[PDB]
RNA sequence: UAUACAAUUAUCAUAUUAAAUUGUUAAGUGUUGAUUUAACCAAUAAAAAUAUAAAUAAUUUUUAUUUGUUUUUAAACACCAUUAGGUAUAUGCAAAUAUAAAAUUAUAGUAAUUAUAAAUUAUAUUAAAAAGGUAUUGUUGCCCACCAAUUUUUAUAAUAAAAAUAACGUGCAGUAAUUAAUAUAUUUAUAAAAAUAUAUUUUUUUUUUUU
């Protein structure tokens, strides 16, 4: 990815969740930029008790996860706008997606030096794994290779 | 010829110039000190200047390595001293010697054992006197500054980092919270000395 | 006496000493004896004159055609190292000589890395080992 | 997969879950707490809603 | 591929220069970049001093462009007076590189 | 004022001092609780806390901790003491190597007295003096045997020592477990 | 900066040694340093650098006939606008002014 | 009086090819009270965690730029003083050990030198074994400043500076030396010196290869 953010939000009633979400993806709109994937998780207990706009501290929080492609200038506005949403008690953010920690260290990428385009096209689910992956997924990666290679030019150069 | 090369008659035999204008070295090395206890300087076992060095530091741990008598000591027998333990305090109706008895012969292998084992160490002594320790001749390796090259070659890093100008100089501290205390315009963390 | 020490070192203490049956080398041992009795050389001086002695050329090369890491059989040098004792007249007794470079050697076989020595201790030099843990000392 | 560290089949749940390893308490539960100190040592006890039992 | 080549030389250094400045504009002390904002400057007078002896409209061309006319002032009157401002072009083997015949009539 | 947790001062008992943060159940260490450890059922809590403070101990946590949080120390004592604890470790590894590579020496040469007590007995008869059920005609003799060799190895529960901590005069070092002189 | 980090030479040992100054040397001329700093606090020096002037020559403040501490000995001869000036200066040099940074205070200071 | 440094490795003050700079997080109330300290006294107590790549090498920056002093306590710890407070850490100014040098001292005329490291010095819980000396038949050893006389040079700052020096009176600063020392910084003061902030051993060591 370009861009992404862990958002740990306050467990309100859906229309306010729903209002907020909206206000976000329209600050990303504005500001000239696209969503690659807004995903949603559950209302999950974390390790540290969070303290909303109330100061009232939180045993729960709703977890959402933000895949951005912006420029680096005004993501500084969102940035700031989504810091001081009232229903965002906390934003993690990554901007290490397009050069991540596994790449470029003496040579280790063969066949090409530093090809970016790598890890652009990616999400940050197969740049940083989850913890539910297992042996299963080697499987299924590469019947969505091979599948993929076989596809490819033919559906590109059909238009 | 009848003995050592390296001592005469009167003592050490003098080589460097060092021995010529202070000769009490020739003779005296310390309390422990014979005369055929010259060229040798390490003074025989359990005696005073008979320890062996190891990149200088002397060896004063050796009971400590094949756990005798330390307090991270290994010991021989402990399911069965539980064991015992367990049935003294659990009822006194019955009473069991069975334990005491499978104890017992624990300890009794227990002494040729340990016998065993410090022999074994006397010969670790004699080994490490004759292929390893270099008499007290080389270099403490064990204290910091021993090692100040190292730490300069690290230094000296930080200084080329630096456009080659501050040596020795670090970050000053700043507060347990100046990130968040100070008003903006002013640096809320420290920077690199260079950049003050 | 130290004599024996010597020749223990120079049988137990090298790696591929050549064929030590050959005239060539085994003058080279008789005459380096020979030398530290009668205290001429000193007993570095004559293990490393022994070492450094020349035995054939492309050395190595032709030792790829016998040994794989370069350790030789030790026979031929106590044969004739006992040999050379007994020709030169070493000993009064004649046994004597055979004997105790045997026995020096048996008693070493016990110990930990035996065939290795450290090389400041390993002979002459300013400061020594005592008595006891000289290496292939009767005292040991 | 071959040189894998990972279990492949269906894994155990209760190898992943946060709060898998950690306590469980209950509404009815004391809470004692003994503070070592260098020179001094104390205890105290804690309703689980919070409020002091003893001094 | 020309890189080396002197125009080229001046016009990346004075880009990377006038990126140095406003960065220091904003935030004031680093003084890492205080002094490779200098050295820049030092390499950019170095690329443009042998520019207007190799071609020298582009010279004043890129000095239009990008405004540096303040790094090609002599820096003391000094050293200018002893005629050590002028003195680099002969260090740098372009002294005599004019070609007259296209200008300034030889005779 | 206000002091840290691991402060001298921390928590305070006086007619002022009131202790910070809610203090039971979900409580002020909520996320904070370095270790946990359920109680097995039938199983005192001193051998739980001996294993923990053990560990801290051995893995030299509970230096770190009686070291930083009792005095402050500037970043030269502190950088000196650390990496002089780490010098002094790298010397005495360099020394254990030494040791093992001596032991398993002897240890070899313990086998090979062995090997000699086999040619000597014969191979079977050495191993009958091993404790080899040459002598079971049944099951149950087997059985028997194993049951024993069952109750040896189930181990009881080990009570490690941890040594007590010295309350000194000044307190030079808080580290203190021994009465040995130390270098500041 | 501009007062002296030693008097005198302070590493002399031998060749190689690897220190820049010995417990011995190093003491002496700490005692050395030690004396002419307490005189200077003592007698209450104070000097001046004035800009556009000769700077290397520096006006002597502490001798100045209202600032000098002595009762008997002729002071110094400075201008008398700048030597008001001057007054001035180490007068409302004394106190800290909130807003303005902290900046170190002594008795030897007035 | 004249009469031959080094240039292969030399510690106090003349830097120089360098990638940084910027990030709003945490923490807080139940209740009747001996916490901290070797010992005193004031008196709510909890706390402030994330960034790599990239920047090309040398030839005219030396009047330029640069080497831990920093607004806001209505926020603490810490430190300094003592029940009445101060202070509480890089927006002004501030070149400076990382070595270019010709016997010590001394503002570059004073005395005749100085500095220096491995000999020697009895008690640190191993189945008795590791240790320092400014002294030199060695702690009943040496030494340190102020406090008088005088001698001599001068760049005269409470009471000038410096050097010779053998009184008197305070002490006990130093030789791991009765709270280890050393250097810088800031404060303090009968006198050595002492308190704090950083670096550091010319201070003595105590040693978890996932428990
Ligand atoms: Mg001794
Ligand atoms: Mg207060
Ligand atoms: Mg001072
Ligand atoms: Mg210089
Ligand atoms: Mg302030
Ligand atoms: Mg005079
Ligand atoms: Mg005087
Ligand atoms: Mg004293
Ligand atoms: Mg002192
Ligand atoms: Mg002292
Ligand atoms: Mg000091
Ligand atoms: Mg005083
Ligand atoms: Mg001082």
């Amino acid at each position: 990815v370009f861009y992404s953010f862990v958002l740990v939000m306050k467990p309100r009633q859906r229309r306010f969740t729903s209002q907020a979400l909206r206000e976000i993806g329209v600050a990303v709109y504005s500001n000239g930029g696209l969503i690659r994937s807004i995903t949603n998780e559950g209302i999950m207990r974390p390790y540290s008790r969070f303290r909303d706009a109330d100061n009232t501290p939180l045993t729960y929080a709703r977890y959402i996860i933000l895949q951005l492609d912006m420029g680096e200038e005004e993501m500084g506005k969102v940035d700031k706008i989504i810091r001081e949403h009232q229903d965002v008690l906390m934003a993690l953010k990554l901007n290490n997606l397009e050069r991540p920690v596994g790449i470029r260290s003496g040579n280790k990428e063969l066949q090409a030096a530093y090809f970016p385009l790598d890890t652009f096209t990616r999400l940050e689910e197969e740049i940083n794994w989850s913890p539910q992956t297992s042996a299963d997924i080697y499987t299924q990666l590469e019947m969505n290779w091979k599948e993929f290679s076989r596809t490819r030019w033919s559906s590109f150069l059909r238009n | 010829r009848q003995h050592d090369s390296g001592v005469n008659q009167y003592g050490l035999k003098p080589t460097n110039a060092y021995d010529y204008i202070n000769p009490t070295n020739l003779i005296n090395f310390g309390r422990g000190t014979t005369f055929d206890n010259l060229g040798v300087r390490r003074a025989g076992r359990g005696e005073i200047d008979s320890s062996p060095s190891h990149s200088g530091s002397p060896v004063f741990t050796q009971a400590k390595l094949i756990g005798l008598s330390g307090e991270e000591q290994l010991t021989m027998c402990q399911s069965e001293t539980m064991a015992l333990r367990l049935c003294m305090a659990k009822a006194g109706k019955e009473t069991c010697e069975r334990e005491s008895r499978a104890l017992d012969s624990c300890l009794g292998r227990v002494g040729h054992l340990r016998r065993a084992m410090s022999e074994a160490c006397w010969e670790f002594n004699d080994w490490f006197i004759q292929n390893v320790s270099d008499n007290h001749t080389k270099p403490f390796q064990h204290r910091p500054h021993d090692w100040r090259h190292f730490y300069a070659q690290e230094k000296l890093v930080r200084e080329r980092q630096q456009n080659g100008h501050a040596y020795g100089r670090r970050p000053k501290q700043f507060s347990f919270g100046a990130r968040y205390v100070k008003t903006d315009g002013y640096g809320k963390r420290p920077r690199l000395p260079y950049n003050k | 006496d130290d004599m024996f020490i010597w020749l223990c070192h120079t049988a137990m203490s090298v790696l591929n000493p050549g064929d030590m049956r050959s005239r060539l080398i085994y003058n080279h041992l008789r005459i380096l004896a020979e030398s530290v009795a009668s205290g001429e050389m000193t007993q570095r001086t004559a293990f490393r004159f022994f070492e450094s002695a020349v035995r054939s050329p492309a050395y190595r090369e032709i030792a790829k055609r016998q040994l794989e890491g370069g350790a030789a059989t030790r026979l031929a040098g106590i044969s004739a190292a006992a040999d050379v004792m007994r020709r030169m007249g070493l000993t009064r007794r004649p046994m004597s000589s055979y004997f105790e470079l045997y026995q020096r050697i048996v008693e070493r076989s016990e110990a930990m890395t035996p065939w290795g020595f450290p090389p400041l201790f390993q002979f002459e030099e300013r400061l020594s080992l005592e008595p006891r843990l000289k290496f292939f000392s009767r005292a040991s | 997969v071959k040189n894998s560290e990972m279990t492949q089949g269906p894994v155990d749940y209760s190898q992943l879950d946060m709060w898998g390893e950690m306590p469980r308490y209950t509404s009815d539960m004391v809470f004692l707490y003994l503070v070592s100190r260098r020179r001094n040592t104390y205890a105290v006890a804690y309703t689980y809603e919070g409020k002091r039992i003893l001094n | 591929f020309d890189t080396t080549s002197p125009a080229v030389l001046a016009v990346k250094r004075a880009l990377k220069c006038r990126v140095l400045r406003n960065h220091l504009l904003t935030n004031p002390h680093n003084n890492i970049i205080k002094t490779v904002l200098a050295n820049t400057e030092r390499k950019l007078n170095h690329a443009l001093r042998r520019l207007r002896k190799v071609d020298f409209k582009k010279y004043w061309e890129i000095i239009r462009d990008h405004d540096v006319q303040d790094i090609l002032q002599p820096p003391n009157l000094v050293t200018y007076r002893q005629g050590s401002y002028w003195k680099y072009d002969w260090n740098a083997g372009l002294a005599i590189s004019t070609n007259l015949a296209d200008v300034m009539d030889p005779r | 004022g206000g002091y840290m947790m691991y402060h001298r001062k921390a928590m305070g008992t006086m007619k002022y001092s009131k202790w910070k943060g809610a203090h039971g159940g979900i409580s002020h260490f909520y996320g904070r609780t370095p270790m946990v450890e359920e109680v097995r059922p039938n199983e005192p809590i001193t051998l739980v806390d001996r294993r923990i403070m053990h560990y801290v101990h051995h893995s030299r946590l509970r230096h770190f901790q009686l070291f930083r949080s009792y005095q402050e120390k500037s970043n030269s004592t502190e950088c000196k003491l650390r990496e002089g604890e780490m010098l002094r470790r790298r010397w005495h590894r360099r020394l254990q190597k030494s040791f093992i590579a001596f032991m398993q020496f002897k240890t070899m040469k313990v086998l090979e007295d062995q090997a000699r007590l086999v040619n000597t007995y014969g191979q079977a008869a050495v191993n009958a003096a091993l404790g080899d059920p040459w002598n079971a005609t049944d099951n149950v003799a087997r059985e028997r045997k194993s049951a024993a060799v069952r109750r040896q190895v189930r181990a009881l529960p080990m009570v490690n020592v941890v040594p007590k901590h010295v309350a000194t005069m000044k307190q030079i070092h808080n580290d203190r477990f021994n009465y040995r002189w130390r270098v500041n | 900066r501009w007062a002296a980090k030693f008097y005198g030479q302070v590493t002399f040992g031998p060749r190689n040694y690897p220190y820049p100054s010995s417990r011995w040397l190093a003491r002496r001329f700490q005692m050395k340093k030690h004396r002419i700093i307490k005189r200077f606090r003592f007698r209450r020096y104070k000097l001046a650098a004035v800009a556009n002037l000769p700077f290397a020559k520096m006006i002597r403040v502490g001798m100045l006939p209202e600032l000098k501490s002595s009762k008997t000995k002729r002071g110094d001869v400075v201008d008398p606008t700048l030597s008001g000036q001057l007054v001035s200066a180490v007068k409302n040099t004394g106190e800290k002014r909130k807003g303005q940074r902290t900046r170190p205070k002594s008795k030897y200071q007035v």
